[PDB]
């Protein structure tokens, strides 16, 4: 599947909802085709892959054992309830496949807020016991590098990557072991309606004539303040962000946030 | 004779989300075969007791593939428990990016998850270009050369050399493949086409975002409407229309001719995987409350009687457990449905799936692309009737050639085609509104202390409803039943297979190691687990 001249990278899922996956899909300069036929070589990936079942499997050990090493990249919260029942591929528990493989790569990424910090079936009550990899493979050893979101911006994904290519190391980290290249501010100081903010000019409802004319959204939930993450300054999709779409921040690069900034219309 | 055995696929990949599959052959054809879901999430439980404000934020988690499908879902669930009818400009938005979200769908679906079931990457590597760029001509308004192709030959010959087949490894189609039928040159033309796509895909979601904040996981839904002011401007919808535009050439120049130039090759493959009964539940309205409003109408069919489509009853829902990981047998109507997880591993007292398998007045139902095009087909919709008849003569088949794999994937291209045209009529009914002076996007809405709602979308792959009990101002009883759970459900307490259990039986495997026959009519139902369990 590999060896050779382009780093290997094994892309996992666990307990997702595969929007980090469509989010790298959106990369743009460079484009995912200049990531996977010029820049890495995609060794596994269970959303795009061209062989599945056994096949699929030997793609996967061919590529975690090979002597060239590899990254790996994972989406989606470790399900540990149960004694990880709750999540199996090819009739593994994700835990015990994460345990065995993860410990193995040269860096991991957990990527997305499931994935970094257990995410939305994380939330309460949290029936399947998901965890995001660092909390669950902790006496493992394993520490990812943190790229959160739901799901992150893919810049600063493929950001990371390439640091890592070019430095052999991650880059500074955050205390939620994130990159602060992109996470070292918060929404709210990057946000374009922060003068209105500071004049506490807020908009009292979505009809209101207020939020036509684009004032703050703090009264009616915003994150923002709370919030680590490059929204306002990179965009998505490289045309918007969601205070531009005129709705607030709902917070989700930050751990537990489905518990923590909930009721998300509130503040 | 033929292999005589299990096999498995687990896992299933070029799907969203994680699937188990088992077939039983008997002399080299598939006699018995189970759906098995294997990872749940249980967000109906998480939801319990929280804010209805807050179920479209998390229920869009369900699935970020068909991203976006869940908010509407659930925005038009709380929007009908409250009461709330919202602005006319709120439709029109919320269905242009609905619109939007199928162009994309559909495409990467075709190209990044199917087509590699029937396109051998590596033999065009083989192609003469020039042969090549003169059939993909032929096929399509648009012009190709044989240098534009000879690039993406000599990009692929770089990437193969190097031994790092990525995500080519271990393909089934490597060494050659009996099942695999198409000649170098075709091979060419779909995979520079599959590469094309990649990029095309952006801007295709791209136009999500224009209104609808970000794609994937978009944010400008509200109870009673939506929040992008800037979405009323001319500069927004002049963007949104140069990218729909592109997307809708795309679709019309290149998608549909690979489609039915696929499904020329593949013509043996009108006579597997078919389906008997059918449900849509209509999309695209011009009224939030009346499903018949919409561009798009529900109907119900069974055993293939497209003479005699049934009224939609929402009450004839009914989700069964008995062969999935849950407590009990009992079957639910989801304004009264239970999620009560209870694991026994695969086959323990007969259950072998995280799905709950809902059935409709007690019958297995295929939802998506087909469901929706064959119902609307015998409504007489106009576009629809358009395209099929063009379809079904440029691929010389009578109609009952629908009834299979290859009449599910064409539905999929036939649905693309019709929507990415009313997309634009669509976006100039909204250009007419603003223009009479209509700049409102939301209504204002009380939130009722006791109250039921349910919220009706036909997703890329059929019908999804969202159905709430608020009790106290709260979220009593929240349930999802989603498109994938229809089609890949397992079997009910009355023991009938689901429409993808059903539609393997009958499957030929020509070889059991490398079994891309299971894929081809599984992919074409389009997948989604993590829609399916959430
Ligand atoms: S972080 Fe969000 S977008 Fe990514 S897998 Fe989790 S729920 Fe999906
Ligand atoms: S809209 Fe949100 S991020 Fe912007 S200034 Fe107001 S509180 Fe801050
Ligand atoms: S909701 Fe998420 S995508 Fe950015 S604007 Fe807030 S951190
Ligand atoms: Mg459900």
């Amino acid at each position: 599947l590999m060896g050779p001249r382009r780093p290997s990278v094994v892309y996992l899922h666990n307990a997702e909802c595969t929007g980090c996956s469509e989010s790298v899909l959106r990369a743009f300069e460079p484009y995912i085709d200049t990531l996977i036929l010029d820049t890495l070589s995609l060794d596994y990936h269970e959303t795009i892959m061209a062989a599945a079942g056994d096949a699929a499997e030997a793609a996967l050990e061919q590529a975690v054992n090979s002597p060239h090493g590899f990254i790996a990249v994972v989406e989606g919260g470790i399900p540990t309830a149960a004694n990880g029942i709750y999540g199996k591929v090819a009739n593994h528990t994700m835990l015990d496949i994460c345990s065995r493989i993860l410990p193995k790569a040269q860096a991991v990424i957990a990527y997305g807020t499931c994935a970094t910090f257990g995410g939305v079936q994380a939330a309460k009550p949290n029936p399947t016991g998901a965890k995001g990899v660092n909390d669950a493979l902790k006496h493992l050893g394993v520490k990812a590098i943190n790229i959160a979101g739901c799901p992150p911006n893919p810049y600063n994904l493929v950001g990371t990557i390439v640091y890592y290519l070019k430095n052999k190391a991650a880059p500074e980290l955050d205390s939620l072991n994130r990159p602060t290249m992109f996470f070292g501010q918060t929404v709210h100081e990057q946000c374009p309606r922060l003068p209105h903010f500071d004049a506490g000019e807020f908009a009292p409802s979505f009809e209101s004539e207020e939020a036509r004319k684009g004032w703050c959204l703090y009264e009616l939930g915003c994150k923002g303040p709370v919030t680590m993450n490059n929204c306002p300054k990179i965009k998505f999709n490289q045309t918007n962000w969601p205070v531009d779409a005129g709705h607030p921040c709902i917070g989700c690069s930050e751990p537990d946030f489905w518990d923590a900034m909930t009721p998300f219309y509130q503040n | 004779s033929s292999y005589s055995g299990p096999i498995v696929v687990d896992p299933v990949t070029r799907i969203e989300g994680h699937l188990r599959i088992e077939v039983e052959v008997e002399n080299g054809k598939v006699k018995n075969a189970y759906s098995s879901s294997t990872l749940f999430r249980g967000l109906e439980i998480i939801l319990k007791g929280r804010d209805p404000r807050d179920a479209q934020h998390f229920t869009q988690r369900t699935c970020g593939v068909c991203t976006y499908t869940h908010a509407l879902a659930s925005t038009r669930c709380v929007d009908n428990a409250v009461g709330v009818h919202i602005p006319k400009n709120a439709t029109y938005i919320r269905n242009l990016v609905l619109g939007a979200q199928y162009l994309h769908d559909h495409i990467v679906h075709f190209y990044h998850l199917h087509a590699l079931d029937f396109v051998d990457v590596t033999a065009a590597l083989k192609a003469d270009p020039a042969k090549a760029a003169k059939v993909a001509s032929s096929i399509s308004p648009r012009k190709t050369t044989a240098a534009d192709l000879k690039a993406v030959q000599d990009k692929l010959k770089t990437f193969v050399e190097t031994g790092q087949l990525g995500p080519f490894t271990n393909a089934y189609f490597l060494g050659g493949h009996p099942a695999y039928y198409l000649d170098p040159e075709t091979n060419l033309i779909a995979t520079a086409h599959y590469l094309e796509a990649l990029r095309l895909q952006v801007k295709a979601a791209r136009a999500m975002a224009v209104f609808g904040a970000k794609n994937p996981h978009t944010q400008f839904t509200v109870v009673g409407g939506v929040t992008c002011y800037d979405a009323l401007t001319p500069q927004r919808i002049a963007e949104f229309e140069a990218l729909w535009k592109e997307t809708k050439a795309f679709v019309d120049e290149v998608y549909i001719p690979d489609l039915l130039v696929v499904a020329a090759a593949y013509k043996d493959w009108t006579q597997y995987g078919g389906t008997d009964n059918f449900i849509t539940f209509g999309e695209f309205p011009k009224d939030e409350y009346d499903l018949n409003s919409r561009f798009f109408k529900p109907g119900v069919v069974f055993k293939r009687d497209f003479k005699n489509i049934k009224p939609f009853d929402k009450m004839q829902i009914e989700e069964h457990v008995r062969h999935s990981w849950y407590e009990g047998a009992e079957a639910r109507h989801p304004w009264k449905g239970q999620t009560q997880p209870k694991y026994t591993d695969l086959h323990g007292d007969d259950r072998y799936s995280w799905m709950k398998a809902p059935r409709y007045m007690g019958e297995p139902m295929e939802t998506g692309p087909l469901a929706q095009v064959l119902i609307a087909y015998s409504q007489g919709h106009p576009k629809v009737k358009a395209v099929t008849d063009a379809v079904l003569a440029k691929l010389g088949v009578g109609p009952e050639a629908l009834f299979s794999t290859l009449g599910r994937t064409a539905a999929r291209g036939i649905e693309t085609a019709v929507i990415a045209e009313y997309v634009g009529v669509m976006l100039q009914e909204y250009k007419d509104n603003i223009a009479k002076g209509d700049n409102v996007i939301c209504a204002p809405w009380e939130m009722p202390k006791q109250a039921e709602g349910v919220g009706f979308v036909n997703a890329p792959r059929g019908g999804l409803s969202h159905w709430i009990r608020i009790e106290d101002g709260k979220i009593g009883n929240f349930q999802l039943v989603v498109p994938s759970t229809w089609t890949l459900g397992p079997r009910c307490d009355k023991n009938k297979l689901s429409p993808v259990e059903a539609s393997l039986i009958g499957t030929p495997v020509a070889d059991a190691k490398r079994p891309v026959e299971i894929l081809r009519t599984v992919h074409s139902f389009d997948p989604c687990i993590a829609c399916g369990v959430h």
